């Protein structure tokens, strides 16, 4: 898995 | 152009709205601002509507952490359950479990911060304005489960507050 | 009108140890350990176990006791673990017969051919006991295992501890909660395979998933504790004394898989429940309830 964070 | 009553898009903007809107109640249940989760509400219902719809969301993060020591104070996870069928099932967004849980998770920092982030399966597809990011870290720090929070015919966000030792 | 809490108090009422069974639990010991003793030198016997943690669901069934080895009888000790296992089985099936009789693990179930009723109810008696047999190191015990085929050290006494003082900080009502969901963990509907195996890792997992102290909801405590064992059954979960083989040692994968799943289906018949008072269907509530959890559970 791959956490995402907003930009 | 037919649009279906019972579908799994339905189930899928429910557990969207629901999930955004049980997030919302923990930050106010913890006494926090909840500008900043404003602010990004159309964002995060974005990527969330998408990675449900694939099957690529894992889950929802809410890091809740200490502005001055920049810790985790707790972070709450809604984990997704694939479990939809028919779309005709039961549904509920289950505020009074979380404040239960929260009276549990115990008192936050005086001015306390948040940050959400979307766990994601590797093929997932790119969303706009979205990049790697970084845990805090949960070291010393266990889960705990508190069962179906949002749920829409098997779909569900399962919400879960990490605590120390 | 019976309400969930009420409900909730009769079920944690009807799974407590009472004085018959109390006795006739020590009754089977005496029997139990009055025969061995023929057979083997045995030292003394003790009632261990949940059952002494008062952790132990109805109706009592494997009670364990252990059976404290004279030092004459110390070369089981130096042999492998199935040696004193069968000869343990061996003697006792010349008593009860071989089907009342079954081998397991880490000692031998006695059946005493007591019938369990519709309501889970024996008329007061205990179902089986658990032979273990022991021997005293001094301040622990040693008993066989034939995962291993070596002889394991334990300690009932530190697992006594800690249920006490997991039980304080919850307002006397943890080992409650304990004795429900190993109650689910019996229930029939799950075929002759326990959901999970052994029932100390439902106690052993609530020292720890049981947080925060008691929250004053029946409903919410047992949704959360059944969501927080499905998702924490694939952890390692030690021997809270420190002292043998993990408690999550006794499942393979695909009964830890199963485990989940059922653990998590329990989460989801509770959350159904809270559902059905929530909207104001509490016979539904109830007989959700009494689905989950079985016979015990009362619906007025
Ligand atoms: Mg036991």
């Amino acid at each position: 898995a791959e956490v995402m964070e907003f930009n | 152009s037919t649009v279906a009553t019972y579908s799994y898009t339905h189930s899928v903007t429910y557990v969207t709205d629901n999930i955004l809107k049980s997030l919302k109640d923990i930050i106010l249940l913890s006494g926090l601002d909840p500008e900043h989760f404003a602010d990004r509400w159309e964002s995060n219902t974005r990527a969330i509507k998408t990675w449900l719809g694939t099957g690529d969301l894992r889950k929802v993060i809410l890091e809740i952490y200490n502005p001055a020591t920049d810790k985790l104070v707790t972070r709450w996870d809604i984990d997704i359950v694939y479990g939809w069928s028919d779309g005709d099932g039961s549904f509920w967004t289950d505020t009074e479990q979380l404040k239960y849980a929260i009276k549990k998770a115990g008192l936050l920092p005086s001015q306390a911060k948040y940050k959400l982030m979307l766990d994601t399966k590797p093929g997932r597809p790119d969303v706009e304005g979205w990049s790697k990011g970084s845990y805090r870290s949960t070291d010393g720090m266990v889960k705990q489960s508190l069962g179906s929070t949002v749920e829409h015919s098997g779909l569900a966000g399962q919400a879960g507050y990490w605590r120390q030792r | 009108m019976l309400s969930i809490d009420e409900a909730f108090r009769k079920f944690k009422s009807r799974l407590e140890l009472n004085e018959r069974e109390q006795k006739n639990a020590s009754q089977r010991q005496n029997e139990v350990r009055d025969y061995l003793q023929t057979k083997f030198g045995i030292a003394r016997s003790f009632l261990t176990g949940s059952y002494a943690r008062y952790t132990k669901t109805k109706p009592l069934k494997d009670i364990d006791i252990f059976f404290v080895l004279k030092d004459s009888e110390k070369h089981y000790h130096g042999k492998a673990a199935s040696v004193v296992l069968d000869d343990f089985h061996s003697a006792l099936v010349e008593k009860y017969g071989s089907a009342a009789v079954r081998k397991q693990a880490r000692s031998i179930n006695v059946d005493f051919g007591v019938h369990i009723d519709a309501e889970d109810n024996t008329d007061y008696r205990v179902v089986s006991v658990d032979a273990v047999p022991a021997f005293d190191t001094g301040d622990q015990y040693e008993i066989p295992d034939t995962a291993s085929g070596k002889w394991i050290k334990t300690d009932p006494e530190i697992h006594k501890d800690k249920a006490t003082a997991a039980h304080q900080a919850y307002a006397n009502e943890w080992k409650g909660l304990v004795r429900m969901v190993k109650y689910w963990n019996n229930n029939p509907k799950h075929g002759d395979l326990k959901p999970v195996k052994p029932s100390f890792l439902i106690e052993v997992m609530a020292l720890e998933c049981l947080y925060g102290g008691w929250g004053g909801s029946f409903d919410r405590e047992i949704q959360s504790f059944f969501a927080t064992l499905a998702d924490r059954v694939h952890d390692e979960w030690p021997d809270p004394a420190g002292l043998g083989p993990a408690i999550s040692n006794d499942m393979d994968a695909a009964r830890k898989q199963r485990a989940q799943q059922l653990l998590f289906q329990a989460s989801q018949d509770a959350s159904i429940a809270i559902d059905h008072a929530r909207r104001g269907r509490n016979i539904e509530a109830l007989r959700a309830w009494r689905a989950l959890f079985g016979p015990k559970f009362p619906l007025s």
